[PDB]
C-alpha cells in the first residue's frame, strides 16, 4: 500500500508540473527581475539627462570641445547614476538570493542527508524523506511526508488502576472502544492488551485525575499456572 | 517584527507638484521614477507575503469549545474574548494599546481582525489538538494528556506530569498573569515593534522634509523660482531641485529595500517559529525560550507577532 | 471653500480645498504649519478667519483583471478616494468600480486590500468580497476523548527555491 501511495504521488507531481506553470514562479520571479532591471538599464542609455542628444557620437560630431565637456558630462551623470541605482539594486536582490540559497543548502543537509524532525521544514505532514531535483536557477524537493488519514473518536485515560498501583502507559496511550481498554501507539490504532510489559507502574491511585479501572494481564501467571 | 507599512511615493507628484514645466523636465531622466515605484510596489507586496507566511498556517479556523476543561490550565487570557468588538485576546488588546505629497500608505491586505482569527485559531488548534494539526487533520486530545506528551518529549515520563498536574496547572497560570502584569506595565517590552514603527515614520517624516532644501537652488518653493526667473534660467533652477529631489527618493526607497530585506528576515523567522514552535514541539536548544520547550501560544501584535513560549 | 481651487495668499501660493477650520492662531501669526514643514492652516488676509488646507484627492488607479486568456473585462480601484470624487463599490481601499458586491466568502484570488479580494467567478464578471480564511471548525474536545487515526497517506510536496 505505501509503495503504491508513494508511486502516485509521483505520478501526480508529474501530472501538476506538466500541466500547470504556476508552480516554478519563485524560479520565474527571479528570472523577470533580473530582466527587467537589465531593460530598465540599457532603455536608460537612451535618456538626454538634459543634453542635446541621447547619443554620445552626435554631442561629440556635432560640438566644440568647450560645450561637448558639458553635454557629455550630463550624460555622464545621468548614466553613472543609472548604473549606480542598478548595482545597488542586484546587490540587495542578490543578498536575497542568498538567503534562500542558504535554506535549500539547509534543506538538502537536513531534509534530503536526514530525517527532519522540525515541523513544516520539510514540507507538511511528518517527514520521511526528501528528492531533491535540478531546476533553471534553483532546485525542487520532493518531500514524502507521511500524513494521517482516518480518525476514530475514542475514550481515553492518564493511567489505570489494578492493585492499588497506577500503570501509565510506556510508549504508547490508553484508548477504549467502549468496553474493552486497549494501549495503542498513538499515532496509528493497533490496540494491544494493557500488560506489564505494555505499561510501567507509579504511585498510588488517589492521585492522578482521571484515572480508571481495569485489568493488567500480567503474562508471567498463566505460564506459573501452566 | 513581521511586516513594515506599506508605503507608496509618486515621484511626479513628489519631484514636481502639479508642476507643468517640472513634468517636461522630468521626463529627460527616464525610467528612474518607473523603477522606484517598482522598487516600492514589491516592497509592499512582500510585506503582505510576510505576513501571510507567518500567520496563514493553518488550513481550518478551528475555535475552543465552549466548556474549558484544559486540566486546570486556565487560558481565559490569551483565548479571544467575544466581550471586546474585535475578538481580541486580553493580552492581544494589550499588545495593540501599547504601540502607538504623494505619499500614500496602502492598507494591509489582511486586517487585524483577520490576524486575530488566525491566532485564535492556532491556539485552539494548539490546546485541543496538540502539534496533530500542524501534521494532519485535527485529532482531539486532553489537553493534560497533551502535556504528558510534552513532558515525554523533553526526557521527564508522564507520571510527573500526573502526580503533579496542580502544581503544574498553578505555576503556568502564575506564569500567564506575569506576563499580563509586565505587559500592562512597562512598555520597554516590545521596543522590536515600536522601533520598527519610529524607523519607517523618521524615513517619511525626513522625506517630507527633504521638499524644504535648496538643493543649491534659489528657492526650495517651484512656483516661486517660475514666478521669479525667466525659463532659460528657471530650467537651470529647476534642474537643480529636480536632482536634489530625485536623490532624496533614490536614498529613501534604497533604504526602505534594506529595511525591507531585514523586515523579511525577521518575518521567516516568525514563521519558522510558528511552525516549529506553535503547530509542534521543539528539541532546538534556545530556538524557543530559555529552557525545555514545553509548547507556545501566538499571539498577534501591531506590525509583528508575539509568542509565548512555555518552558520546563 | 470645499473645492479644489489653486489658491494664492499673501505670499505662499498651493493647491487644495479651503475648509472652515478650527485652530487658533495668534493675532501675529499668518498661516500654519504641520509637523514636517508643509502648510495646512492659513489666516485670509481680508477677513481674519483661519482656513484648513487640505491636499486635493489623489491617488493611484489600480485596474483589477483576470488573464486576457481568460477574459478582457476589468475593474478599477481608485485607491484611498470617495467614490464621489470619480456598480460601484467603496471599500477601506479605495473606490472599487466595476466589481459586483458580493456577501459570500471566498478563497482570495486577486487582493485589493483591507480584506477585500477580487475574483472572475459566475454570465461571468468581476467579484469583490471579504476574503475568507478557511473553513471554520470546531475540534470535538473534551477531557476524555481522543481521535487515533487508523490509516495513513503518503503525500509527496514539490518545494522550489
Ligand atoms: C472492543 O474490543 C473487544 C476486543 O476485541 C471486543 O470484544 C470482542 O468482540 C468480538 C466481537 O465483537 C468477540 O468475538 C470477542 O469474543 C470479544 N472479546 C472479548 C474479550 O470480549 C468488543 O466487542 C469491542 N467493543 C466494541 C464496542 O466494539
Ligand atoms: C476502582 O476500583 C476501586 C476499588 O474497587 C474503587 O474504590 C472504591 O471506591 C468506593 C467509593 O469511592 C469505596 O466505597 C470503596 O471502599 C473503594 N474500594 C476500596 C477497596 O476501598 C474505585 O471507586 C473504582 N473507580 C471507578 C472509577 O470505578
Ligand atoms: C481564569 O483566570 C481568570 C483571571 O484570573 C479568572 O477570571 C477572574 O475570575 C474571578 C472569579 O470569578 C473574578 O473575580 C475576576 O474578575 C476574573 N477576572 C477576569 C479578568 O475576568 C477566571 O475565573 C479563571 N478561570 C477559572 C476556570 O478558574
Ligand atoms: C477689509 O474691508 C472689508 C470691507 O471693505 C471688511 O469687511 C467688513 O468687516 C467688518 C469687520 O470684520 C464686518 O463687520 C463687515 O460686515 C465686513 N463687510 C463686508 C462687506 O463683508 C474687512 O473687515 C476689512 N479687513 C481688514 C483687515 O481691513
Ligand atoms: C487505507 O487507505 C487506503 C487508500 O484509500 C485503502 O486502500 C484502498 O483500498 C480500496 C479497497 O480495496 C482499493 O479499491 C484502493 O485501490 C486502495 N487504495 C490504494 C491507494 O491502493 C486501504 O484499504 C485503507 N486501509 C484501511 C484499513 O482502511
Ligand atoms: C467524534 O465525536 C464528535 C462528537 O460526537 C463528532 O463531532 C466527531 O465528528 C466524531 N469524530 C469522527 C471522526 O467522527
Ligand atoms: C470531564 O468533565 C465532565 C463534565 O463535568 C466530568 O463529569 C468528568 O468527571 C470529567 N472527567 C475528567 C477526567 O476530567
Ligand atoms: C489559455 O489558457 C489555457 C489553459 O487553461 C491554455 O491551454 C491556452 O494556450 C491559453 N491561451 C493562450 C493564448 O496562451
Ligand atoms: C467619501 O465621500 C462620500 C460622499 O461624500 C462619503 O459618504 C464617505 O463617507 C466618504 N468617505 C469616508 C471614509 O467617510
Ligand atoms: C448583503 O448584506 C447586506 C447587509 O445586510 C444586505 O443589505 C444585502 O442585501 C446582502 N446581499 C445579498 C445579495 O443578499
Amino acid at each position: 500500500l505505501i509503495a503504491n501511495q508513494f508511486n502516485s504521488a509521483i505520478g501526480k507531481i508529474q501530472d501538476s508540473l506538466s500541466s500547470t506553470a504556476s508552480a516554478l514562479g519563485k524560479l520565474q520571479d527571479v528570472v523577470n527581475q533580473n530582466a527587467q532591471a537589465l531593460n530598465t538599464l540599457v532603455k536608460q542609455l537612451s535618456s538626454n539627462f538634459g543634453a542635446i542628444s541621447s547619443v554620445l557620437n552626435d554631442i561629440l560630431s556635432r560640438l566644440d570641445p568647450p560645450e561637448a565637456e558639458v553635454q557629455i558630462d550630463r550624460l555622464i551623470t545621468g548614466r553613472l547614476q543609472s548604473l549606480q541605482t542598478y548595482v545597488t539594486q542586484q546587490l540587495i536582490r542578490a543578498a536575497e538570493i542568498r538567503a534562500s540559497a542558504n535554506l535549500a543548502a539547509t534543506k538538502m543537509s537536513e531534509c534530503v542527508l536526514g530525517q527532519s524532525k522540525r515541523v513544516d521544514f520539510c514540507g507538511k505532514g511528518y517527514h520521511l524523506m526528501s528528492f531533491p531535483q535540478s531546476a533553471p536557477h534553483g532546485v525542487v524537493f520532493l518531500h514524502v511526508t507521511y500524513v494521517p488519514a482516518q480518525e476514530k473518536n475514542f475514550t481515553t485515560a492518564p493511567a489505570i488502576c489494578h492493585d492499588g498501583k497506577a500503570h501509565f502507559p510506556r510508549e504508547g496511550v490508553f484508548v477504549s472502544n467502549g468496553t474493552h481498554w486497549f494501549v495503542t501507539q498513538r499515532n496509528f490504532y493497533e490496540p494491544q492488551i494493557i500488560t506489564t510489559d505494555n505499561t510501567f507502574v507509579s504511585g498510588n491511585c488517589d492521585v492522578v485525575i482521571g484515572i480508571v479501572n481495569n485489568t493488567v494481564y500480567d503474562p508471567l501467571q498463566p505460564e506459573l499456572d501452566s | 517584527p513581521v511586516s513594515m507599512t506599506k508605503t507608496s511615493v509618486d515621484c511626479t507628484m513628489y519631484i514636481c507638484g502639479d508642476s507643468t514645466e517640472c513634468s517636461n523636465l522630468l521626463l529627460q531622466y527616464g525610467s528612474f521614477c518607473t523603477q522606484l515605484n517598482r522598487a516600492l510596489t514589491g516592497i509592499a507586496v512582500e510585506q503582505d507575503k510576510n505576513t501571510q507566511e507567518v500567520f496563514a498556517q493553518v488550513k481550518q479556523i478551528y475555535k475552543t469549545p465552549p466548556i474549558k476543561d484544559f486540566g486546570g490550565f486556565n487560558f481565559s487570557q490569551i483565548l479571544p474574548d467575544p466581550s471586546k468588538p474585535s475578538k481580541r485576546s486580553f493580552i492581544e488588546d494589550l499588545l495593540f494599546n501599547k504601540v502607538t505629497n504623494g505619499l500614500t500608505v496602502l492598507p494591509p491586505l489582511l486586517t487585524d481582525e483577520m490576524i486575530a482569527q488566525y491566532t485564535s485559531a492556532l491556539l485552539a488548534g494548539t490546546i485541543t489538538s496538540g502539534w496533530t494539526f500542524g501534521a494532519g487533520a485535527a485529532l482531539q486530545i486532553p489537553f493534560a494528556m497533551q502535556m504528558a506528551y510534552r513532558f515525554n518529549g523533553i526526557g521527564v515520563t508522564q507520571n510527573v506530569l500526573y502526580e503533579n498536574q496542580k502544581l503544574i496547572a498553578n505555576q503556568f497560570n502564575s506564569a500567564i498573569g506575569k506576563i499580563q502584569d509586565s505587559l500592562s506595565s512597562t512598555a520597554s517590552a516590545l521596543g522590536k515593534l515600536q522601533d520598527v514603527v519610529n524607523q519607517n515614520a523618521q524615513a517619511l517624516n525626513t522625506l517630507v522634509k527633504q521638499l524644504s532644501s535648496n538643493f543649491g537652488a534659489i528657492s526650495s518653493v517651484l512656483n516661486d523660482i517660475l514666478s521669479r526667473l525667466d525659463p532659460p534660467e528657471a530650467e537651470v533652477q529647476i534642474d537643480r531641485l529636480i536632482t536634489g529631489r530625485l536623490q532624496s527618493l533614490q536614498t529613501y526607497v534604497t533604504q526602505q529595500l534594506i529595511r525591507a530585506a531585514e523586515i523579511r528576515a525577521s518575518a521567516n523567522l516568525a514563521a519558522t517559529k510558528m511552525s516549529e514552535c506553535v503547530l509542534g514541539q521543539s528539541k532546538r536548544v534556545d530556538f524557543c525560550g530559555k529552557g525545555y520547550h514545553l509548547m507556545s501560544f501566538p499571539q498577534s501584535a501591531p506590525h509583528g507577532v508575539v509568542f509565548l513560549h512555555v518552558t520546563y | 471653500k470645499n473645492k479644489c481651487v489653486n489658491f494664492n495668499f499673501n505670499g505662499l501660493t498651493g493647491t487644495g480645498v479651503l475648509t472652515e477650520s478650527n485652530k487658533k492662531f495668534l493675532p501675529f501669526q499668518q498661516f500654519g504649519r504641520d509637523i514636517a514643514d508643509t502648510t495646512d492652516a492659513v489666516r485670509d488676509p481680508q477677513t481674519l478667519e483661519i482656513l484648513d488646507i487640505t491636499p486635493c484627492s489623489f491617488g493611484g488607479v489600480s485596474v483589477i483583471t483576470p488573464g486576457t486568456n481568460t477574459s478582457n473585462q476589468v475593474a478599477v480601484l481608485y485607491q484611498d478616494v470617495n467614490c464621489t470624487e470619480v456598480n460601484v463599490f467603496q471599500t477601506r481601499a479605495g473606490c472599487l468600480i466595476g466589481a459586483e458586491h458580493v456577501n459570500n466568502s471566498y478563497e482570495c484570488d486577486i487582493p485589493i486590500g483591507a480584506g477585500i479580494c477580487a475574483s472572475y467567478q459566475t454570465s461571468q464578471s468581476i467579484i469583490a468580497y471579504t476574503m475568507s480564511l478557511g473553513a471554520e471548525n470546531s475540534v470535538a474536545y473534551s477531557n476524555n476523548s481522543i481521535a487515533i487515526p487508523t490509516n495513513f497517506t503518503i503525500s509527496v510536496t514539490t518545494e522550489i527555491l
